[PDB]
RNA sequence: CGGGCUUGAGUUCAGUGGCGGCAGGCGGAAUUCGUGGUGUAGCGGUGAAAUGCAUAGAUAUCACGAGGAACUCCGAUGCGAAGGCAGCUUGCCAUACUGCGACUGACACUGAAGCACGAAGGCGUGGGUAUCAAACAGGAUUAGAUACCCUGGUAGUCCACGCAGUAAACGAUGAUUACUAGGAGUUUGCUCAAGCUUCACAGCGAAAGCGUUAAGUAAUCCACCUGGGGAG
RNA sequence: ACUAUAGCUUUACAUUGUAUUGGAUACUAACUCGCGGGCGAGGACACUGUAUGGUGGGUAGUUU
RNA sequence: CCGGUGCUGGUAAAAGCCCCAGUAAACGGCG
RNA sequence: GGCUCCCAA
C-alpha cells in the first residue's frame, strides 16, 4: 500500500510514500542491532572510488539470518519490522530454545505463524528447504548458490523466482531478471515471494529525500570541460558524441561479462 | 454434508507398497479434516488412452465418501504438494447418482 | 514416409531422401496436380529402393496428389505397409 | 446465506405467532433483514457479483414495501420492529 | 429501406468526424 | 445417470475416430444426449478416451 | 374513516432445473521461440508474379527446454433485466417453473427526477506478450492505386484495478392485466400445463403483412412525433 | 597527424596428469572456490609467466 | 531513415579482416 | 520529562 500527499507544497505535489501497514513494532530488537559507520564512497586509502554517496540519516545494522541453520527447531513470528538497510521488511523470530533471529519477511506472513527449516519442513510460506524437496512450480526467494554459504539470489522487495524443472543433481530456476539457470539440489531456498511489492510505486517528490537516503547529486558529462570528461567541451550545447564513461567505456551496447567464466555452463537462457 | 467421489491416478514408477502408503496418506488426510468413507476401490494398474507425463500407464484408484464442503481445497493442496499423482478429479453426487 | 501437402505444393520425405514438385519442375498451377506428385514420388523412390530399407505413410496436409504419390511409392521398390493419416486444431489460433 | 430450515424456523418462532407464521409482516421483515446482512457480507468479498447486488437491491425494496404496509396499518408495530431489528440509517 | 436515406446521415457524420480531427492535437 | 466408468458402453455413442455422435444420428433425447456428452468429457479428462 | 374475504400479491415447504453470476484448481489438440539428431535445392505466395526465408546451412523431419492464447465433436437447445453466457471440476451466491389444503390479508401496477448495470473500440497505472492485426514498410495490378491481392509489422487483441457510457444496444414493436379460431413441429414438467418458431379465422393495416409470443378487443401509467435541409 | 604505450583480447609453450573408442568423451591427483574446525562443487580448463597477432587520444613524447 | 560512423552477432611456434544481419530516447541525416 | 504523532528509523 502507498499514500499520496496532497499538493500543499511544490515539493509535496508528486510525493508518494508507503503506508507502513504491515509493520507491527516501532523499535528494533536490541541484541540484534549495532551502530553503522558510513563510507562516503571512500576505500581504505581514503580516496573516493564510488561517487554520489554521502550524508543521509544515521542508521543501525540489523543482523539478518541468511543461512537458516537451526533445522527442525520451529520458530514463531513475533513482529514485522522496518529495516533501513534494505527495501523489504524483516520479521523477528523467537525459537523454542530462546534464540532470536531476523529474516526477510515474505508476502503473506503474519504475526503468530510458525516457520521451520530443513528437509522435514513443509513447503509453506516462510519455511526454508533444500531445493531437492521443493515441489516443482512453486514460488521461492532467498536462494543459495553454494550449500551453506547463505542466501544470495532473490532478496529485494517483491522479487521472486520459480523452480520449473529438476534435472538430476540440479534444478532449473527462472530468475527475476528472466535468466534461466541451474542450481544445485543441495542449496536452500525459502518458499514465497518477498513482501512489500509496492516499493517500486514510491516517488520521492523532492531532492531532499534523496539527500536523506544518502545520495549526492550527479553531474552529466556534457556540461564538463574536456579535461574532466571525454564527452565534455564545446561552446553552447553539444551532444558529446558516442556516450561513454570517464575512462572511455562505451555505454550503449558493449557487453562486460567475462567471456570465459565457468558459470556459463550452468546458464540455459540469458536475459540481462 | 455432501457425497463426493475422488478418482486419481498413481505413477507406475512407484512400487506397490509406495502406492498403498500414498493412498493411506490421502485417506488419513481426508479423515483428519473430518469425514466418513463410503467405499474405496482400486481399478488397478492399467494403460491410458494418451501418454501422461511420458508414461502411458498408471494405477487407477477411487474413493467415494461423505464430507463437509470445505475439505476439497485441502485435498487439492495435498494433491499438488504430492508429486507422485499424475491425474485427479473430484465429483459431487446428487440423490439420484448416490 | 511423410507426405506434407497443401493447397500450393506437395513434398515427400523418407527416412534419407526427399522430393518436391518444385524440385521436379512444376512451378504454378501444376504442383497440386496428380502428375507432379507421382513424379516427385518416383524421384524419391529411385533412391528409396536403392537404399536397403523396405513403409508407413504419414500424410499430413490436404492436397491433390497424395494418392498418386502413395501409389508410385508402393509401385517402385517397397510397398506402402500402412497409410496412417496424421492430418492435424481444437479452436486454436485465429487465422 | 446459510438460509437453513432451522434458521428460518427459529426466525419465524422469534418473530410472529408460533412457528407456522411464515408469511406475515414483522417476520418477512426479519427474514429480509437477515438475507440483506448476509448478502452485504458476501458482496464485501465478491465486488463483481452484480447479480447478487441487484438481488440485494430488490430485497431492500421488498422490505421497504412491507414497512410501508405497516405504516398504512398502524405505527406501534412499525416502531417496535424498527427498534428491535435496527433499520433507520 | 430506400437506402438513400442513410447516405445523407453517413455523409454528414464524415464531415463532423473529420472536422474535429483537424484541431485535435492542434493546441 | 451414466457413470464415466466402463467406457466400453460410452463407446457405443462414439464414431470411429472417437468423436461424439450427433443426436439425429442415434435418436435419444436432449437430456440423454447432454448426459452422454458430459460423461464422455469426464472420461477424456481421466484418460479413458482419446481426444 | 372503521372492520371483513381470498381469487391478486407475497412468505414457507416439496419436486424439477439451467452455455445465470463470482472465485479457486485441472486439462489435450494446434501453434511460437531456444537448444540439439537426419538431410539438402528449394520454400512461401499468386489469376500470373515479385517483395521475403535459405549452402557462414532452409522447407521438411525426430527429440528436449521455456512460454501465451483459444476451447473441435456434442451443437440446435437453454439461461439472463438488458448488454450477454459454451473445455472439465469444486466452492459460494442468485434465480426460475410446477404444485401444498401451510401462512398474511389488497400489502397491487406504472413511474418524471435519481441510482445501478451496460458489446466492440478507446484512456490511465502495473503485469504479460503466442496468433491475428489499424498506423507504418516493401512487392504486384492499373492512366493513376493514398485500396482490393502478397510479404513484414507497432499499438491493440490477454490479466488486475480504475475511467468512459456509445451501437442496425433491433423483434427497427415499452411495462402490466383480462379475453378471442384452427393446422405443422420442438423442450421440460405429466392425455394436461408451461415455454420455444412458421402457415394461418375473425379482426386490424396504405400495403408488405400481424394474427393467443397480435400489429385483434379493452383498461392504467411512462417515453416520444408534428414537412425536408440548416442540424444533433 | 607521427611514433610509442598501460589496459583488454587471440594462440603456442610452462604450470600439466591418466584412460577409452585421432579430437571428443570420461577420470582425479596438479590448480581454483565454498562449508566446518575432513566434506562439498569444479578441474587439466580457469589463473599466472614468456612469446606472438589484433585493439588501444585511456596515457605520453613530438611534428604540423 | 541502419545508406555513413560506432556497437551487438554469425603471427608466434587462431583473433582479426571480409561478407551478411540487427540497432537511431546510439552519434548522425531528413536535397 | 513521561506522552502523542511521523518517517528519513
Ligand atoms: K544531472
Ligand atoms: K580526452
Ligand atoms: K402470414
Ligand atoms: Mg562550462
Ligand atoms: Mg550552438
Ligand atoms: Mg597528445
Ligand atoms: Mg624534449
Ligand atoms: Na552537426
Amino acid at each position: 500500500g502507498i499514500r499520496k500527499l496532497k499538493p500543499t507544497t511544490p515539493g509535496q505535489r508528486h510525493k508518494v510514500i508507503g503506508a507502513f501497514d504491515k509493520i507491527t513494532a516501532s523499535t528494533p530488537e536490541k541484541s540484534l542491532v549495532v551502530g553503522k559507520k558510513k563510507t562516503g564512497g571512500r576505500n581504505n586509502t581514503g580516496k573516493m572510488t564510488m561517487r554520489y554517496i554521502g550524508g543521509g540519516h544515521k542508521q543501525k545494522y540489523r543482523f539478518i539470518d541468511f543461512k537458516r541453520t537451526k533445522d527442525g527447531i520451529p520458530a514463531t513470528v513475533k513482529t514485522i519490522e522496518y529495516d533501513p538497510n534494505r527495501s523489504s521488511r524483516i520479521a523477528l523470530l523467537y525459537y523454542a530454545d530462546g534464540a532470536k533471529a531476523y529474516i526477510i519477511a515474505p508476502d503473506g506472513l503474519e504475526v503468530g505463524h510458525t516457520v521451520m527449516s530443513g528437509s522435514e519442513a513443509a513447503p509453506e510460506v516462510g519455511n526454508a528447504l533444500p531445493l531437492a524437496n521443493i515441489p516443482v512450480g512453486t514460488i521461492i526467494h532467498n536462494i543459495e548458490l553454494r550449500p551453506g554459504q547463505g542466501a544470495k539470489m532473490v532478496r529485494s522487495a517483491g522479487s521472486f523466482a520459480q523452480l520449473t524443472s529438476r534435472e538430476g543433481t540440479y534444478v532449473v530456476i527462472k530468475m527475476p531478471s528472466g535468466e534461466v539457470r541451474r542450481i544445485l539440489s543441495t542449496c536452500k531456498a525459502t518458499i514465497g515471494s518477498v513482501g512489500n511489492s509496492d516499493h517500486a510505486l514510491e516517488k520521492s517528490g523532492k531532492a531532499g529525500r534523496s539527500r536523506w537516503l544518502g545520495r549526492r547529486p550527479h553531474n552529466r558529462g556534457v556540461v564538463m570541460n574536456p579535461v574532466d570528461h571525454p564527452m565534455g567541451g564545446g561552446e553552447g550545447r553539444q551532444s558529446g558524441g558516442h556516450p561513454r564513461s570517464r575512462k572511455g567505456l562505451y555505454a550503449k551496447g558493449l557487453k562486460t561479462r567475462a567471456p570465459k567464466k565457468h558459470s556459463s555452463k550452468y546458464i540455459i537462457e540469458r536475459r540481462k | 454434508m455432501n457425497n463426493y467421489e475422488t478418482v486419481f491416478i498413481l505413477t507406475p514408477v512407484l512400487s506397490d507398497a509406495q502406492m498403498k502408503e500414498a493412498v493411506d496418506k490421502f485417506t488419513g488426510l481426508l479423515k483428519q479434516e473430518g469425514a466418513v468413507i463410503v467405499n474405496e476401490e482400486n481399478w488397478g494398474l492399467r494403460k491410458l488412452a494418451y501418454p501422461i507425463q511420458k508414461k502411458s500407464t498408471g494405477f487407477y484408484q477411487l474413493v467415494e465418501f461423505q464430507a463437509n464442503p470445505d475439505v476439497i481445497a485441502k485435498l487439492e493442496t495435498n494433491f499438488r504438494r504430492d508429486e507422485r499423482v499424475i491425474r485427479f478429479l473430484t465429483f459431487r453426487q446428487d440423490k439420484f447418482a448416490a | 514416409a511423410h507426405i506434407h501437402s497443401s493447397f500450393n505444393n506437395i513434398i515427400i520425405s523418407l527416412a534419407i531422401s526427399w522430393s518436391s514438385a518444385g524440385k521436379m519442375g512444376f512451378r504454378s498451377s501444376k504442383k497440386n496436380t496428380p502428375y507432379a506428385a507421382q513424379m516427385a514420388a518416383q524421384d524419391c523412390a529411385k533412391v528409396a529402393y536403392d537404399m536397403g530399407l523396405r513403409v508407413t505413410v504419414y500424410v499430413k496436409g490436404p492436397g491433390n496428389g497424395r494418392e498418386s504419390a502413395i501409389r508410385t511409392i508402393h509401385g517402385a521398390g517397397i510397398e506402402v505397409m500402412e497409410i496412417i493419416d496424421v492430418t492435424p486444431p481444437h479452436n486454436g489460433c485465429r487465422p | 446465506m446459510y438460509l437453513d430450515s432451522a434458521k428460518k424456523a427459529e426466525l419465524f418462532e422469534k418473530y410472529g405467532k408460533s412457528v407456522k407464521d411464515t408469511g406475515s409482516p414483522e417476520s418477512q421483515i426479519a427474514l429480509f433483514t437477515f438475507r440483506i446482512a448476509h448478502l452485504t457480507e458476501h458482496l464485501r468479498q465478491n465486488k463483481k457479483d452484480f447479480a447478487t447486488e441487484r438481488s440485494l437491491k430488490m430485497l431492500v425494496g421488498k422490505r421497504r414495501r412491507m414497512l410501508d404496509y405497516l405504516i398504512k396499518v398502524d405505527i406501534e408495530r412499525y416502531r417496535a420492529i424498527i427498534k428491535e431489528l435496527g433499520i433507520r440509517r | 429501406p430506400n437506402g438513400k436515406k442513410r447516405k445523407r446521415h453517413k455523409m454528414a457524420t464524415h464531415k463532423r468526424k473529420k472536422r474535429l480531427k483537424k484541431n485535435r492535437h492542434k493546441k | 445417470y451414466i457413470d464415466y466408468k466402463d467406457p466400453e458402453f460410452l463407446k457405443k455413442f462414439l464414431n470411429e475416430q472417437g468423436k461424439i455422435l450427433p443426436r439425429r444420428i442415434t435418436g435419444t433425447s436432449l437430456k440423454f444426449q447432454r448426459r452422454v456428452a458430459q460423461a464422455v468429457k469426464r472420461a477424456r479428462h481421466l484418460a479413458l478416451l482419446p481426444y
